[PDB]
């Protein structure tokens, strides 16, 4: 009602249902559709579904990689604005332009559709802005066989 | 009652309606017209109207009013900085972002109802306005690249002529906006 | 303050936003302390090089004292007039506006290039390097104080 | 730029080309500077901190309305030739700065 | 009750009336008499009975500017508070000596009556503390008859 | 009910009572005593006893009275800045007026009423002890611009006789009022 | 409802039970499982037991979790200067128990319930662990005393020992706890 989640109705559904998938505002105002905000979503049920012979196995791990890559960016995106972004470190500056081109790419897709394998493709393409090495989260195995994608395949086939 | 938009009301109103306009008692204080709180206030026409308005104002304006909003969302996202840090310690751009967002409340949003010109405004003078202040935006982000402060910036003489083209009548403005887009490159290419 | 809906969750936001307000206050505070500790290793190094060139210019007046003696030293000083022309130029630290001393002295300033006393002249070429170290470790000290003070104000 | 120091070493500073004036003692370590800070064209004074340990300490209710002089603590005459430790002042320095009195 | 406008009965009585003048307890503090706020207050039927040939034909551009000008005081004062006075530039310190003057003189008044000229000479003597490119309200031609009093000559 | 002035017998009171007394917990907690906060409080019968006052204490006793209140508030609008900056960022004038409103609070609006001297004063003892203040006041002004630091006043030992003054008795105050006087004029005149 | 203790169900919970482990969100970000705050928590049975422990799992039992306690406790002031200043610019005798302090939160506190022989922790497993973490704490605080520096302390592969008791066999650990006892001390005696 006044984008408020203490509202009775938001809070006893929380109660019952298995997550949540929250839109922005601020995502709806800049341009950006579908306005879905990453951060304060969540599935409770995605281990079950993903995995190895039921989609790509290397799901789960690009999935925490990316969520906390994405949150490592947005606050370096509001320190650039008081300390300048010269002042940063290298990684600041991996991370602030991977959280730039995160939602000009990946959530930003319009009228498109896109299958699984797709959407695997484009997030392996994002990661590879960041130095191999700083991915903790995803096994050597993993890193061997998808790391070093261009982003071109979606920046000249947009 | 109050002023509380929590008002039963209020509430059964804003499930049904396509468009919403919500005042502040803020802006009206400081005598603020129309009073439109842009952060509260939505429409769901916007895109289905789309069509229309390459066809009869302009093929670009769709781009100018994103961009427009784009410029108004950035100002909001920075005033948090503002009310913590003041206004000058910020960088330069951000400064000229602050500039630029309160040039276009000054101007573009603002209207008298009772001057005998500004009342009424029809859709190529606003187009004319947002045109210029975008060309004086671009400018002075190019300017602020070459070295040039932004205090320096603010100084110059081509800011009246936006300032005061709300009152050029409907069938003056078309020289006003050419003479006001050439005055704007006879600032910036030489200030450096 | 009224007691309504709406002022409640205006007061949340307040909460919401001094919340964030605190860390990125603290990044601030992390950058300030990063450049501090990098710039006290230059500080100390101006310090010892300082030293230095003091030890060896003290090291040439001792002897270029008893060489030529007391009044030839003291006429020698004399004859050259001293300057206090310096370029203070403003230096940008974090907003706020620094002195960055520059000698303007040039090495033609000095009477008498023909060193019959030659124990003079070198103890002269050794004070204005002496001089010159000193100026560098003023420049570097007085960033040094005022960053250590925006982090007593950010604290 | 200004520099005080005993008279064992005044006249080198002229020999330098720079004003140099001799003091001995803390009394007229403080007067000389309390006739410097009066005076204008002074960018730089040098104070031994055998005389006077806190240079810009001692001027520092008239120093409130003004920036330009930088004052700065020299080493000492017979102590140049033992040496100080420079990295021991920097402790101190840095426990005026950030109180903490922590530095590896 | 309890200084609050949004009770009920200063609610519906601003529903139905055309304005209202309010009073400020902060000013009363600081023994400025009336003390009127005038931030609040609100006249629905000004524009009727005000202009050229009734009063005068600067009356409504220059009660507009003095209200954007105190606006812009209050806020620089607001924001003083945090970020302290000496970081102001001298833009924000005009605004700020003119919400000081403002409030101790246009609107301390006693129990002296004064006719509408003295109020708009004391309205223009104000305004001229500010830059004369920074009254956008206020048409050229009226700046170029009125702008350029001095306020302690009538007093002084 | 828990400090709240926003309950409905209060606002009723308040509104037909011709004076107003209000009491502060922030001072009854550090036993300042009789706690009452002179910002929030209010009489209306202050300006019709002008004309007994003027003939039953003193010519000038407002003039003294308005003299003190404005200290007090220049003091409390001092503390906001001396609360964020430090004491040591004021200049000397304004650690003056500090110091003199602490006075006033510790000595004029102290009072204990279980002291055998304290419990009662006359209108006198109140206009001497205002007037010992505001000529201590007036002294240190004068000295502040020959020169003299805030911290030579504050050690002069005649504020101690000005602390002490409300314990003495009323068949003893108009000597010792005084001795004060002229021992404050003498130190004050000897003084740098 | 909000993770706020506020509400009256834990209000009305707390009053009666004997104990209270209390879960934290800032820990559940950082994958440290399980969640438990060690500081708001607490338990009131550790006296009645403590003659339990000395007879079933060791005698040195009860005064030696309360030795972990400590250096837990002692790592907690420190966060006001980690915070300002980065742990490098530490002297070595607190760089010392940050660093015991990260191991015990790494490898006695963590535990994974989906893991095979993690899952589940007997009594003596863990007070060989927590006597394994006090010998080197108590080696490493004597080598920094003879005057090593503690980066190369920090280098011992003994480190990694420490780091596999968790995942060790609950029948494998008896012999692998003598030979991390016999190694740490052999590693620590070689040391400058």
């Amino acid at each position: 009602p006044d984008d408020d989640r203490t509202h009775p109705i938001p809070d006893l559904t929380g109660y019952i249902t298995e997550g949540q998938i929250q839109l922005s505002r601020e995502l709806h105002r800049k341009g950006i559709y579908p306005p879905i905000d990453p951060l304060p979503s969540l599935s409770r049920l995605m281990n079950n579904g993903v995995g190895k012979g039921k989609t790509r196995e290397d799901h789960k791990q690009v999935s925490d990689q990316l969520y906390s890559a994405y949150a490592n960016g947005v606050d370096i995106r509001k320190l650039v604005a008081i300390i300048g972004e010269d002042a940063l470190t290298e990684n600041d500056r991996r991370y602030l332009q991977f959280a730039d081109a995160f939602e000009r790419f990946f959530i930003n897709q319009g009228q498109q559709n896109r299958s699984i394998e797709e959407s695997l493709q484009i997030a392996w393409a994002l990661l590879s802005m960041l130095p191999q090495g700083e991915l903790k989260r995803i096994s050597k195995d993993h890193i061997g066989k998808y790391y070093g994608q261009k982003l071109e395949e979606i920046w000249g086939a947009p | 009652p109050g002023g509380d938009m929590s008002e039963p009301v209020t509430q059964s109103t804003l499930r049904i309606v396509g468009a919403f306009w919500r005042l502040d008692a803020s802006l009206a204080f400081r005598r603020h017209f129309p009073a439109i709180n842009w952060n509260g206030s939505y429409s769901l026409f916007t895109s289905a109207l789309d069509p229309w308005y390459r066809e009869n104002v302009a093929e670009d304006y769709p781009e100018l009013r994103d961009a427009i909003s784009e410029l108004l969302q950035r100002e909001a996202g920075l005033q948090e900085i503002v009310q913590l840090v003041g206004p000058d310690a910020l960088q330069d751009a951000e400064r000229l972002v602050i500039e630029v967002g309160r040039i276009i409340r000054e101007d573009f949003l603002q209207q008298n109802a009772y001057h005998e010109v500004d009342a009424y405004c029809s859709m190529k003078k606003a187009y004319g306005i947002m045109k210029m202040i975008l060309a004086f935006y671009k400018e002075a982000e190019a300017a602020i690249k070459r070295g040039v402060s932004i205090d320096e910036i603010l100084q110059l003489p081509v800011l009246e002529r936006i300032g005061r083209a709300r009152y050029v009548s409907e069938e003056e403005f078309p020289a006003y906006f050419e003479e006001a887009m050439k005055e704007i490159q006879g600032a910036f290419k030489a200030l450096a | 303050v009224s007691p309504t809906r709406m002022n409640l969750l205006q007061r949340r936001g307040q909460l919401r936003l001094a919340q964030k307000g605190v860390d990125l206050l603290k990044k601030k505070r992390d950058a300030l302390v990063a450049e501090f500790f990098g710039l006290v290793r230059e500080a100390m190094e101006a310090r010892k090089a300082l030293d230095q060139a003091a030890k060896e210019a003290y090291a040439a007046l001792l002897l270029a004292q008893a060489f030529d003696g007391p009044e030839v030293v003291a006429g020698a000083a004399l004859g050259v007039p001293p300057l206090e022309g310096v370029e203070a130029e403003v230096e940008n630290v974090w907003g706020s506006k620094v002195p960055r001393l520059k000698a303007t002295f040039p090495d033609g300033a000095l009477l008498s290039p023909v060193g019959t006393p030659a124990y003079t002249l070198e103890a002269s070429r050794a004070f204005r390097r002496y001089a010159e170290a000193l100026i560098r470790v003023a420049n570097t000290e007085t960033r040094l104080k005022k960053i250590g003070e925006e982090i007593k104000k950010t604290t | 730029m200004a520099v005080i120091a005993d008279p064992e070493t005044a006249q080198g500073f002229r020999l330098a080309g720079l004003e140099g004036y001799g003091a001995s003692s803390a009394e007229e370590a403080q007067s000389l500077l309390e006739t410097l800070v009066e005076r204008g064209g002074y960018a730089l004074v040098a104070v031994d901190e055998a005389l006077l340990p806190d240079p810009e300490r001692a001027v520092e209710r008239l120093m409130r309305g003004r920036d330009l002089p930088v004052l700065l603590p020299i080493a000492g005459l017979k102590e140049a030739f033992q040496g100080h430790d420079v990295e021991g002042y920097m402790r101190e320095l840095v426990r005026k700065t950030i109180g903490f009195d922590i530095k590896l």
